[PDB]
């Protein structure tokens, strides 16, 4: 979407390794808060919203 | 009600006690009251502050 109109999705009932993610060169930024992005590998979460 | 100078002594005992052990429910500005959060949420260099 246009940033006005941003989309959410829901994340839920599933698994997720994130080191495929903060592993790659690709992301220009990738800030944690409240988290460190290294340890989510670690937790369980309620639900996820992206 | 006569005896009320021992069970005093027995009361403030008793609330400087509830009162230590209440104030592990306190933040202090960290991120949880309770130290597992801390250190199974953040790295080494973030959870020490």
């Amino acid at each position: 979407a246009s940033v006005y109109a941003w989309n959410r999705k829901r994340i839920s009932n599933c698994v997720a390794d994130y080191s495929v993610l903060y592993n790659s060169a690709s992301f220009s930024t990738f800030k944690c808060y409240g988290v460190s992005p290294t340890k989510l590998n670690d937790l369980c979460f309620t639900n996820v919203y992206a | 009600s006569a005896l009320g100078k021992l069970q005093d002594v027995v009361n403030q005992n008793a609330q400087a006690l509830n009162t230590l052990v209440k104030q592990l429910s306190s933040n202090f500005g960290a991120i949880s009251s309770v130290l597992n959060d801390i250190l199974s949420r953040l790295d080494k260099v973030e959870a020490e502050v």
